RNA sequence: GAAACUGCGAAUGGCUCAUUAAAUCAGUUAUCGUUUAUUUGAUAGUUCCUUUACUACAUGGUAUAACUGUGGUAAUUCUAGA
RNA sequence: AUUCAUAAUAACUUUUCGAAUCGCAUGGCCUUGUGCUGGCGAUGGUUCAUUCAAAUUUCUGCCCUAUCAACUUUCGAUGGUAGGAUAGUGGCCUACCAUGGUUUCAACGGGUAACGGGGAAUAAGGGUUCGAUUCCGGAGAGGGAGCCUGAGAAACGGCUACC
């Protein structure tokens, strides 16, 4: 029936749904990723490769990938797969889920967009994601642009500045890992602690060795 | 079963840190220690019971972030944290120096030690060994072991601690007259100093012991400790000077203190 | 009426707190049953760090009619006096803010009202807000 | 300063005596037959030797939560693709 | 007392580990250079010895019952041989071999309104009868199984399946 279909390309979607009869069931007997047509689906395609992306029914299950049969079955679901929002520490599961081939069991099905083509940037492509989280850590803030890492960022930080403290923040990510002291004053801490605890049980050896030949000067000479 | 134990109630550690029955409720639990068992004390039933500085629990654990207590150079912010045998819980300001011993009447001692002389505890070896890659050592009453000490003691005697590490610096054996000291158990630590030691070789080991009272009476080696040269003592020993003296003038004394 | 004689008995001064801690006897003859405060403002006079420095539980009033026994502890410290006095003790004395929060039923049940929401919670919030009524 | 990641607790505490007659248990050793996050104290001058342009040692990487968008089922501390 | 701690020799590992982590402070240096030194910690990490504990294990003690007179093995009963696992010991398990274990001091079997002890009640002494319950230890979380996470569980205010 409704289609939630994404896109990967610098980001938007909506949901859209067809009703008419194979014009929204040419999509089955294949599962995953295959390919979709354009003119069987909604009118604004034709002919661009779809990476179908798994589908959703009645009684709210998923679609996860150890299927291939095409029913609603049952299994052991423990780390990586649909579920864990949340449980605790062992932690596996019994659960059933919809897997495998679909049609007459859909609600809602999953899509994602290689080829726009021609037409429907409108509802799918036209404006971009304004992009929340951006880069953290010092050289991926520089892999934004590859910025010829010797910049001495504090540059091109990812500022984000929106005026409710009256102020505007000019802040950043708070960036991670800068070459700078006294990060550097640590390692320098380290060979600081290495040479002298090191050498400190080699001049407490130097000592031993001398009390105990000392001591062995009368003990291997006991008349 | 199936686990440690973080909580023990009254009526389960003995005698010796003479809390109340009727609080109604679970003991101070130690908490895991460097020394010894629950014969040992934590340091709050130090303070707020013999020496008595605070009441509330919340009180006690706001002294210890001020940052006043102190053993050996340590910070040691732990509320429940155990104190071993003769390690001087010295302090900040105030100024005081306690040295952990024992009195005539079963339980520790509440004794101030000077400034000088609480710079150095005093240490029972029970493990002597040369190990890995010829590292010679010791252990201590914490177990404190200390690299290189001085070569072929033995176990069992007592070790001199110079405070900035170990740093062992005398040996104190046993002979036909010295200090030993008794630690722990039914008749423990007042003094017999020695009088003559024997083995029993194989099963357990015996010594007897002679106070000042002129008797004897023997108790086995792990309460056998020994002080130092006779008539020295390290420690200035608590104001009961180690006799049992015995209940029929115990009575006589008390009423020749208050004078009636 | 006949000298209520604030005496006071087992004077320790402790340094590692900047208090003092002691036992307050009262022998109060022809009349009984005075205060919490009275006492401390005639005891915190003597001993000259401040009028309310001091914290007082006690008048444990002995048979008969006229004796009592009381616990005062006066500090050594104005402000860092509230940094650990006990905020009982302050709320009965005034100074400090007496707290109100919810009572016991409503606060653990709000931390049972509190695991079911997923993060913020305002993802459902968007989502019961479009479906209802859909 | 939320959530959420990570670490840690959840293995204590409380409650009952149905099973349980050399079984548990009281004392009493033994562990030369073992493990132990936590507590303590000591603690790692060699690190790859593809040879000296592998290259960051003045600091390389992914692969992601919370969050944002539209979802499904009447449902549960249920859960999707982007 | 050891084939103990240990050292040494030749190899050894889908090479284990041996600081690419945060805090306050700002100094000295003389060659003011992203030069060289350096405080007090906090976490975390291998190894030894502790500690907190777990697990086995010797030594004695048990209520009533002979209208309970011989129980035990070819599905280990007892021991040896060699292994498989095990945190490590061990018929714990496995193949081969030997026929052995307990007993008229009561084993075995049955019963038990039997959790085991520290105690409680009555009281000349000598004792009889309770002790589910305040403390210590054990077992269990509707009934028997099985398992992950975690140092610690066969957990149950953890999970899986059956009743």
């Amino acid at each position: 029936m409704k289609l939630n279909i994404s896109y990967p390309v610098n980001g938007s979607q909506k949901t859209f749904e067809i009703d008419d009869e194979h014009r929204i069931r040419v999509f089955f007997d294949k599962r995953i990723g295959q390919e979709v047509d354009g003119e069987a689906v909604g009118d604004e395609f034709k002919g661009y490769v779809f990476k179908i992306s798994g589908g959703n029914d009645k009684q709210g299950f998923p679609m996860k990938q150890g299927v291939l049969l095409p029913t609603r079955i049952k299994l052991l679901l423990t780390k990586n797969v649909s579920c864990y929002r949340p449980r605790r520490d062992g932690e596996r599961k019994r659960k059933s889920v919809r897997g495998a081939i679909v049609g007459p069991d859909l609600a809602v099905l999953a899509l994602v967009i290689v080829k726009k083509g021609e037409q429907e940037l409108e509802g799918l492509t036209d404006t971009t994601v304004p992009k929340r989280l951006g880069p953290k850590r010092a050289n991926n803030i520089r892999k934004f642009f590859g910025l010829s890492k010797e910049d001495d960022v504090r540059d091109f930080v990812i500022r984000r500045e929106v005026t409710k403290g009256e102020k505007t923040y000019t802040k950043a990510p708070k960036i991670q890992r800068l070459v700078t002291p006294q990060r550097l004053q640590r390692k320098r801490h380290q060979r600081a602690l290495k040479v002298r605890n090191a050498q400190a049980q080699r001049e407490a050896a130097a000592e031993y060795a001398q009390l105990l030949a000392k001591r062995l000067s009368e003990r291997k000479a006991e008349k | 079963a199936r686990g440690p134990k973080k909580h023990l109630k009254r009526l389960a550690a003995p005698h010796h840190w003479l809390l109340d029955k009727l609080s109604g409720c679970y003991a101070p639990r130690p908490s895991a220690g460097p020394h010894k068992l629950r014969e040992s004390l934590p340091l709050i039933v130090f303070l707020r019971n013999r020496l008595k500085y605070a009441l509330n629990g919340r009180e006690v654990k706001a002294i210890l972030m001020q940052r006043h207590v102190k053993v050996d150079g340590k910070v040691r912010t732990d509320t429940t944290y155990p104190a071993g045998f003769m390690d001087v819980i010295t302090l900040d300001a105030t100024n005081e120096n306690f040295r952990l011993v024992y009195d005539v009447k079963g339980r520790f001692a509440v004794h101030r030690i000077t400034d000088e002389e609480a710079s150095y505890k005093l240490g029972k070896v029970k493990k002597v060994q040369l190990g890995k890659k010829g590292v010679p050592y010791v252990v201590t009453h914490d177990g404190r072991t200390i690299r290189y000490p001085d070569p072929n003691i033995k176990v069992n005697d007592t070790v001199k601690i110079d405070l900035a590490s170990g740093k062992i610096t005398d040996f104190i054996k046993f002979d036909a007259g010295k200090l030993v000291y008794v630690t722990g158990g039914r008749n423990l630590g007042r003094i017999g100093t020695i009088v003559h030691k024997e083995r029993h070789d194989g099963g357990f080991d015996l010594v007897h012991i002679k106070d000042s009272l002129d008797n004897t009476f023997v108790t086995r080696l792990n309460n056998v400790f020994v002080i130092g040269e006779q008539g020295k003592p390290y420690i200035s020993l608590p104001k009961g000077k180690g006799i049992k003296l015995s209940i029929a003038e115990e009575r006589d004394r008390r009423r020749a203190q208050q004078g009636l | 009426s006949d000298a209520v004689t604030i005496r006071t008995r087992k004077v320790i001064s402790n340094p590692l707190l900047a208090r003092k801690q002691f036992v307050v006897d009262v022998l109060h003859p022809n009349r009984a049953n005075v205060s919490k405060d009275e006492l401390r403002e005639k005891l915190a006079e003597v001993y000259k760090a401040e009028k309310d420095a001091v914290s007082v539980f006690g008048f444990r009033t002995q048979f008969g009619g006229g004796k009592s026994v009381g616990f005062g502890l006066v500090y050594n410290s104005v402000a860092e006096a509230k940094k650990f006095e006990p905020t009982y003790r302050l709320v009965r004395y005034g100074l400090a803010e007496k707290v109100e929060k919810a009572s016991r039923q409503q606060r653990k049940q709000k931390k049972n009202r509190d695991k079911k929401i997923f993060g913020t919670g305002k993802r459902l919030a968007k989502k019961v807000a479009r479906r209802n009524a859909d």
